[PDB]
């Protein structure tokens, strides 16, 4: 049928809160913290307030959902009474982003009803001019990890925007959101005097059922689409009112390890969405095998899964690439040094009895990939750098381990010997190999 | 450290509980009032104390005092002497000193 | 070959000896403990009838099912004494709740028992110093004095002389090192 | 590095382009477009001068990255290797990967001034 | 200029301007001065003397963020309007490159555009050459001297032309400045004035608040019961306690003596009261009131008071697990900096030496999410996960390598702290 | 609701991309994670979903075939203004410069002027772009991966088009930088021995069959007229075997076991006889010799001269002889597996000197030789490669392995293991 197709519809749309904004549901553990944002955005529109503020909190944690539920909850009935302007600290440096606000300006105006012309520091005192200076137009500011800003070198468009709360008749507020926790020592002397100091902390989930109440909001439909959904609801319920149920389970390993919803939001979508018909659903929550499925695939190939998947030769290479690795003080290995203890090891094996004993040439086949499944690391190696000018940085230095040979790039070990006794099964023959 | 000595036991505890027990004994009372404790813990830090040889309104008081000299003593013998015509004890004010030198005063 | 050890170390903080203190205090909140029966807890002549009841009417034998749970149990440990006092421990966990057959849990609470019963760098360096200055002393002995020294010579962490004195009372005393003269320190 | 023997290569035809021809981007956009940009179809030639002095991490990176010309068939590639000798020495420093890539149509032509007086 | 035409709108639907709405907009930081009277003489006599004898001078003043420097040279100027200049806002911050404020200056004697390198050619060619009164504040100094220094040799190379119709006014963060930044050649053209200002004091904290409370403090509102709506059915009053006003004084003068912070911290103790009120009767947004003492006892508190303390309780299990193990490794090996590896091979070997008991459904559920097909996990169930979230918190850090093992970490937080908040 | 391919080996991983994409956008997660390493046919089986569904829209970037961000900002803004006007081609446009972005805030700027004009649409259509590659990047970073997440939340949330992104990368401790941004993962497992030689031959049926190397073989012998299921029967054994004599060698690979084949099989199809197509186990018996061997490897005595190369054969001494040791042992009067260590320069004319057949004292052609060494990079600078020539500090170093050290000191008839002692 398609009405519990149409529950599919709902309950999915419900699972990443895309309704329209009268029926977000907002958790019971943040309740609090919405309504004292609202009394900070609603006063600052309304009543003209000129003050800032910042969110902090760690990543998924609906801080960026709670802004924009307050703009949709102040879109509905104050339609042209502010004008919001975006901006992200990982999308826009420190210089593009003043033409990031003075373009997102002029957009604004055609939908409320020669600002962007000119050089960057030309324009820019133009939107000093148009913001220090019936009814005046109020601007909100939402800012996406504002630390970033707060490096140490210039801290130029922060000193603006604050000063703007001091002389500006225009009447503005900031919204700050990051994760760094100390965010007010970043900040140096001559800015934090211009902010208003005050902060909110977001908060966790801090009991068991907590999360509880939270998932059994998630879930339920209140409105009334398909014949199903009374029969789902209550089903819905009793698993989750018995604390010896599956899913109740399921749900406290979620407490345990992440204590966060999106990750459990997540493994939710495809277990509803794999369902046809209305009873196989029913089932699907009542057994949650389908979670068992879904975090044996989130762990497949992390590392250990990256371990069970290779032949005989990748792993007697690499359990000889350990025993070399425990003997010397860094744990450093190369090349020749693998393979020598290969070689006796595989003659260990023929003399305790018909095992094909490869070469030099065919060695380095495999050798190619086992660099690239991570199980090795080159010694110094830094990996990842953080920014692009300190990685256009790496990419001139020509280097000198290419300059050395292939059999002699000193390389590190990822996965130390002694845990591979754990993981290797006793019925392999290398299994005396994993210890000494 | 160099002048400790011993360590903070449950009998201890029970002593002074029984110091407080015979000073209220001594009032001939049928209670232990607030009065006999801050003499007890009083009389126990001073017998090792020759070796080296509720708050708001006290804060009011006190600036009532400075009200005067201006001054910010450490140990006090003079200020504590218009609190106990009042109704307040030795500790409530004894913990106004500690707190508030939080306030730098 | 002591069968049990018990640490009853106290370890003081916060929200644990408050309960304590409040505890020893609510039998003086009262001039006398009638109030002592509405609480899960068997009075003491009904404790020790059960107790000798329990004690001559079951003879518990211990079964070769609990065999994989004990192997496992002794490795942990080893990674006899403690084996003779798990089987007299399992076999009195199988005394209690009138049982006859020993069962597969009760040895585990058995074993989280003497796991829970039981729950460097001074000596390190002090030795490593001593080696030192008796290297230095052509083996000589190093004296009280320059040990203490060269201990305090460093300012990261703290050797107190006499800290100094106690550890190095612990080696001579554990052996490792010998020290004679009251007014004097040997290597 | 990878990127600038991208770039520079792509300005060096791109020029030899335009002036057997009779704005855009120097990068592997232009070699799809070769057909609409320039009419007739492409067969390039790669002369690797001095090609043991090349981390060779940077060819085997670059390699793979002409791989991707391949789906296109109105292009052609050619590479011309001038060591200056061990062939052997050659196939020890690439990835292994991309010697089975490099070993479809191998011609081993000798070129020496000193080839048997 | 332009645009402020476009940014007003029509309907303005009847705003509630209760008791505590009537504060907020005198507190305002906007709308003579008692603490630093005198010093504007200070200033304006040593500028009064230049502007009307046609010279050029330099007067240089310092002092923290907050003391008026920023207030009090605007008012020196404004009433000069009375009785010949031209003013320039010369913001060292608000320049985007610090060769920026060259084209301002070209810019604001005729009226054109062109390069930092042609403005100040014919800017030198104005500073020797014209026959015959140019005001110009250099705020912020710390931003332009950052490069090389050949910028601030420029803007009193200036100053030495007898020829100079300009005046500069340098404004810094510290009197040190030309001392451990700039050469003794500047510190030759800097001069020797040094006006300092220092911080506020507490009386005169008392002083600066009531300018604001002038027309305010303990005054009558008008007032419907039913909207909540104050107008300068009841006819109310509001009043401030002093003694708490005086206690936001003893604070504030103490740690920074700033004129912002004063401010703040009573708008902020302000807004405490104002949804108290809101929550007792609900007027929404559409006898004798005040605001008592207990108001800036917390908000003073909410500038200092943290909750790492409370993030760290309120954390994840694993998280809480990661710390103490964190922690015995520094008390085991003393060294503060322990690689990653031993931090896995820590909270392996905190498993079993704990004993057979709520452990062993802890450690299925560590290695496991249930599920007994999928198992024998090396590292912890989202381990990655706990160590990037303990990253992006600020609490933890992690220095950057490829290999997983012999990366370093280092706290970031006090790990006394971190032991104390683990007690809970 | 969706159609749903089907394919080998994806059973579980083609209901979670048909769950987690749907035409609808709200039902749609913005971000995706489709994780694995090479070798498992994730473009594969993500193109074949595609040709299932003709209702969605796919636009197809490819990172690997772009060097940078620079122009990945340019490749995905020319190609969605080339998209939207192959679907609605009645809708009138201004037309933006492409190669006018450079800067991420650029891309948002134009795609806030691109979509403005597409408001007229009837529904709220989604629009899939997938990037193919993501971590093989050659000048990716940390803040690049974060820096394409929140592009689409700039992005006006109430236009008919919505812009939505698929990630397509590899080499999992990359993975785990993001996992606290929680965006839905799909992993890819890796391959099994069985499942390998599955998927080959149902992939390579449709040529091995048609190759006219085969093709050639069947008029070149007597052709008995063998059915295609007699050919499929000898390819099917080519496969199953060829998998079993190579899979240690080549893991679970699928593209080095494509190309392997591709090698072998012309080989193999030589040795087959008129008779052995009725006979299988003879035929691997008798074309046993190409099952032993890798044949992949398309040892040089090395050209250089006399004098060179015994400039050579003193080089290799200082990878074991310290200057402690030497002058004592090479009067006038084992570091074999370990890194070489460091030159100077006329060290080597002190060993070079004693170790030559007075004989010789001008060395200008000692001299030609050494930049010649140079050039071949067996002997390289420790430092970059401008200044080595006038004697500042520089540290010089053999770059070649013992072994054709040991082939050139015979080839000299200098003998260098005696000079070599643990
Ligand atoms: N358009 C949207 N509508 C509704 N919920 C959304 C939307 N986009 C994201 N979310 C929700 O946002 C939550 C994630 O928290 P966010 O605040 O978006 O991220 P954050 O980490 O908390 O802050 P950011 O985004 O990292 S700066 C998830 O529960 C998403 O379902
Ligand atoms: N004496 C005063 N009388 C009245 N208002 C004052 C007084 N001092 C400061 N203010 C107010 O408090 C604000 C503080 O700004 P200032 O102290 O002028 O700036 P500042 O001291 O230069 O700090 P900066 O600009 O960051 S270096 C002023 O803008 C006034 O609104
Ligand atoms: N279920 C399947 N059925 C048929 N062929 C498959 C199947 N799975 C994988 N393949 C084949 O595997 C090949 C591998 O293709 P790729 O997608 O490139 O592999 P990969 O793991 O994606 O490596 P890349 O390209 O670097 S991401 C495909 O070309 C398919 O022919």
């Amino acid at each position: 049928d398609p009405g519990f197709g149409s529950l599919q519809r709902r309950l999915l749309q419900q699972l990443y809160g895309t309704l329209p904004t009268d029926e977000k549901i907002i958790f019971t553990y943040l309740q609090d913290c919405q309504q004292e944002i609202d009394r900070i955005i609603k006063q600052s529109i309304i009543q003209k307030e000129s003050h800032s503020v910042i969110l902090v909190g760690p990543r998924q944690s609906y801080k960026t959902y709670l802004l924009d539920y307050e703009l949709s909850l102040l879109q509905q009935s104050y339609k042209e009474q502010f004008i919001t302007i975006r901006l992200n600290g990982f999308i826009h440096s420190e210089q593009t982003a003043i033409n990031g606000i003075a373009t997102q300006l002029e957009q604004q105006l055609q939908k409320i009803h020669t600002i962007s012309s000119g050089s960057l520091t030309e324009v820019f005192e133009k939107i000093l001019l148009l913001l220090d200076s019936i009814t005046k137009i109020t601007v909100v500011f939402i800012f996406d990890e504002i630390d970033t800003f707060a490096g140490p070198v210039r801290q130029t468009l922060l000193y603006n925007l604050f000063d703007m709360v001091e002389h500006s008749r225009v009447p503005v507020c900031i919204f700050g959101c990051t994760t760094k926790l100390n965010i007010l020592e970043y900040l140096e002397k001559r800015v934090k005097s211009r902010f208003s100091q005050r902060v909110i902390y977001m908060p966790q989930i801090q009991n068991l059922d907590d999360m509880v109440d939270a998932v059994r909001n998630l879930l339920t439909v209140r409105s009334e689409i398909s014949p199903w959904v009374s029969q789902w609801n209550e089903t819905l319920e009793k698993e989750l009112s018995d604390p010896r149920s599956n899913l109740n389970r399921h749900i406290r390993m979620n407490f345990e390890t992440f204590r966060s919803l999106p990750t459990l939001k997540n493994s939710i979508i495809p277990l509803v969405a794999t369902s046809k018909n209305f009873g196989s659903l029913c089932t699907a929550i009542k057994s949650c095998s389908f979670l068992d499925i879904y975090n044996k695939n989130q762990l497949s190939n992390n590392l250990t899964g990256r371990l069970q998947s290779l032949s005989d030769l990748e792993l007697a290479i690499l359990i000889s690439a350990a025993r070399v690795a425990l003997r010397a003080k860094d744990g450093s290995f190369n090349f020749n040094l693998a393979y020598a203890e290969y070689e006796k090891m595989i003659k260990a094996i023929n003399s305790r009895i018909t095992i094909k004993l490869w070469l030099k040439k065919d060695v380095k086949n495999v050798w190619e990939n086992l660099v690239q499944l991570d199980f090795f690391t080159e010694k110094s190696a830094v990996g990842l750098r953080d920014n692009a000018t300190a990685a256009f940085y790496a990419s001139n230095y020509q280097f000198q381990g290419t300059m050395i040979p292939f059999d002699l790039r000193s390389y590190q070990m990822q996965i130390i010997l002694q845990e591979l006794r754990r993981i290797i099964p006793k019925s392999n023959m290398y299994y005396s190999w994993t210890q000494l | 450290s160099k002048f400790s000595f011993g360590q903070a036991t449950p009998r201890t505890l029970l002593g002074i509980i029984r110091l407080s027990q015979a000073l209220a004994k001594l009032r001939l009372a049928d209670m232990v009032d607030i009065d006999d404790v801050e003499e007890a813990l009083r009389l126990v830090r001073v017998s090792k104390e020759s070796l080296y040889q509720p708050t708001t309104k006290i804060f009011t008081i006190i600036k009532k005092m400075l009200q005067e000299t201006g001054k910010n003593t450490l140990s006090y013998e003079n200020i504590v002497k218009t609190v106990r015509l009042r109704g307040f004890t030795m500790l409530q004010l004894s913990n106004c000193i500690q707190e508030y030198s939080y306030l730098n005063v | 070959r002591f069968d049990l050890v018990y640490l009853v170390l106290d370890k003081v903080d916060e929200k644990n000896d408050r309960e304590l203190a409040k505890h020893l205090t609510n039998l003086y909140l009262e001039d006398k403990p009638e109030h002592i029966s509405q609480d899960d807890v068997l009075p003491v002549e009904f404790l020790t009838m059960y107790i000798s009841y329990a004690k001559e009417h079951i003879h518990p034998i211990i079964t070769e099912a609990a065999k994989t749970e004990l192997v496992r149990a002794y490795v942990g440990m080893r990674k006899t004494r403690q084996l003779e006092s798990m089987i007299r421990l399992a076999e009195a966990h199988a005394k209690m709740k009138l049982k006859n057959v020993v069962e597969l849990e009760d040895v585990q609470e058995a074993v989280r028992l003497i796991r829970s019963a039981i729950k460097r760098k001074l000596q390190e360096d002090l030795s490593r110093e001593i080696m030192n200055v008796l290297k230095d002393q052509a083996s000589d002995s190093m004296s009280f004095n320059e040990l203490i020294k060269q201990i305090n010579e460093h300012s990261q962490d703290r050797v107190e002389s006499s800290d100094i004195q106690e550890a190095l009372s612990r080696l001579q005393q554990e052996d490792k090192v010998i020290v004679l003269g009251e007014g004097v320190r040997r290597s | 590095n990878v990127r600038m023997m991208l770039r520079r290569s792509m300005y060096k035809l791109y020029s030899a382009a335009d002036a057997e021809e009779h704005d855009v981007s120097y990068d592997l956009s232009l070699v799809e477009n070769f057909k609409r940009l320039f009419g007739k179809d492409l067969a390039m030639v790669f002369n690797f001068k001095d090609v043991d002095s090349i981390n060779f991490n940077t060819l085997d990176n670059f390699i793979i990255l002409l791989k991707s010309a391949f789906k296109y068939d109105h292009v052609k590639i050619s590479l011309i290797f001038n060591i200056n000798t061990n062939l052997s020495n050659i196939e020890k420093n690439l990835r292994q990967s991309t010697i089975r890539l490099l070993k479809r149509n191998y011609h081993k032509l000798d070129v020496s001034s000193n080839k048997g007086f | 200029s332009r645009f402020e035409n476009k940014l007003k709108t029509t309907q303005k639907h009847q705003i509630v301007e209760t008791i505590f709405s009537k504060v907020k907009k005198q507190l305002n930081s906007s709308y003579y001065l008692p603490a630093r009277e005198n010093e504007f003489a200070s200033i304006y006599l040593s500028a009064y003397s230049a502007i009307e004898s046609d010279s050029a001078t330099t007067i240089y003043v310092a002092g923290t963020p907050g003391v008026g420097k920023t207030l009090t040279v605007r008012e020196v100027v404004k009433e000069l309007l009375s009785s010949d200049f031209l003013y320039v806002e010369i913001n060292g911050l608000k320049m985007v490159k610090p060769t920026d404020c060259y084209e301002t200056l070209w810019n604001k004697v005729s009226g054109e555009r062109l390069t930092w390198a042609a403005s100040m050619e014919s800017l030198e060619f104005y500073f020797k050459r014209v026959p015959k009164t140019i005001v110009v504040l250099l705020d912020e100094l710390d931003a332009m001297v950052t490069k090389s220094q050949d910028i601030m040799y420029n803007f009193f190379n200036w100053t030495t032309y007898e020829n100079a119709k300009l005046i500069v006014i340098a404004v810094a963060n510290t009197m040190d400045l030309p001392e451990r930044q700039l050469g003794n050649k500047i510190t030759s053209r800097i001069g020797f004035t040094r006006i300092m200002f220092t911080g506020y004091t507490h009386e005169e904290l008392k002083n600066i608040i009531d300018l604001r409370l002038k027309g305010l403090n303990d005054s009558f509102f008008y007032v419907d019961t039913k909207t909540g709506n104050a107008i300068l059915v009841r006819k109310v009053r509001l009043r401030m306690s002093a003694d708490a006003i005086e206690i936001a004084s003893r604070k504030v003068a103490s740690v920074s003596g700033d004129a912002r912070r004063a401010l703040k911290v009573c708008k902020r103790a302000a807004e405490i009261a104002e949804k108290h009120y809101m929550a007792k009767h609900g007027y929404g947004y559409d006898g004798v009131q005040t605001v008592h003492i207990t108001h800036v006892m917390k908000a003073l508190n909410e500038t200092l008071n943290s909750h790492v303390i409370t993030f760290m309780t309120r954390l994840s299990f694993t998280a809480k697990l990661f710390i103490y193990a964190l922690l015995n490794l520094m008390k085991k090996n003393g060294s503060q900096e322990q690689e990653l590896g031993d931090i896995v091979d820590e909270i392996k070997l905190l498993i079993e030496v704990n004993g057979s008991n709520f452990v062993m459904e802890i450690a299925k559920t560590l290695f496991q999410q249930g599920s007994d097909n999928i198992s024998e996990q090396l590292r912890i169930i989202s381990w990655d996960f706990v160590l990037n979230q303990l990253l992006d918190a600020g609490i933890l850090f992690k220095q950057t390598m490829k290999n997983d093992r012999i990366c370093c970490v280092k706290l970031n937080i006090s790990v006394e702290e971190a032991k104390r908040a683990m007690n809970e | 609701n969706v159609t749903t391919p089907e394919v080998a080996f994806r059973e579980y991983q083609t209901n979670c991309l048909a769950s987690y994409i749907s035409a609808d956008p709200d039902i749609t997660p913005s971000n995706l994670i489709l994780q694995g390493y090479s070798g498992t046919g994730k473009t594969y089986t993500l193109k074949k979903y595609f040709n299932a569904n003709p209702n969605l829209h796919a636009v197809w970037l490819e990172p690997v075939e772009l060097v940078s961000w620079k122009p990945l900002l340019q490749a995905i803004a020319r190609t969605v203004q080339y998209k939207l006007k192959t679907l609605y081609p009645n809708i009138p446009t201004t037309d933006y410069d492409p190669l006018q972005v450079e800067e991420p805030f650029l891309l948002v700027k134009t795609l806030h002027n691109i979509f403005v004009q597409y408001e007229s649409l009837q529904e709220k259509t989604c629009l899939f772009l997938i990037l193919d590659g993501f971590d093989s990047l050659q000048d990716l970073d940390a803040a690049l991966f974060n820096k394409y997440i929140k592009l689409n939340e700039l992005l006006p949330k109430d236009s008919k088009i919505n812009i939505k992104f698929i990630y397509t990368m590899l080499e999992t401790s990359f993975l785990q930088r993001y996992s606290t941004h929680c965006i839905p993962t799909v992993m890819f497992p890796r391959y099994n021995v069985d499942e390998v030689s599955t998927i080959l031959v149902m992939s390579r049926c449709g040529e091995l069959m048609e190759d006219s190397c085969l093709r050639k073989r069947i008029i070149e012998e007597q052709i008995t007229d063998c059915t295609d299921d007699q050919f499929q029967n000898v390819a099917a054994n080519f496969i199953h075997l060829i998998v079993q004599a190579f899979h240690s060698y080549t893991g679970n690979d699928i593209f080095a076991l494509n190309d392997l084949i591709d090698f072998k099989w012309p080989k193999y199809v030589s040795r087959i006889t008129k008779e052995n197509i009725f006979e299988p186990l003879a035929l691997y018996k008798s074309a046993i010799k190409l099952f032993l061997s890798t044949d992949d490897n398309l040892s040089q005595t090395y050209d250089l001269s006399i004098i060179s190369k015994y400039l050579l054969i003193a080089s290799y001494i200082c990878s074991y002889l310290e200057p402690r040791y030497d002058a004592s042992i090479f009067s006038r009067k084992n570091p074999r597996y370990l890194q070489p260590s460091l030159f100077a320069i006329e060290r080597l004319l002190a060993i070079f000197q004693a170790i030559f057949p007075s004989l010789m004292k001008a060395n200008i052609e000692v001299f030609q030789n050494l930049s010649e060494l140079h050039t071949l990079k067996l002997i390289a600078t420790t430092m970059n490669k401008n200044i080595d020539y006038l004697s500042p500090k520089v540290r010089w170093k053999v770059n070649v392995p013992w072994e054709i050290i040991k082939e050139i000191s015979e080839s000299v008839h200098f003998n260098i293991s005696d000079y070599f002692s643990d």
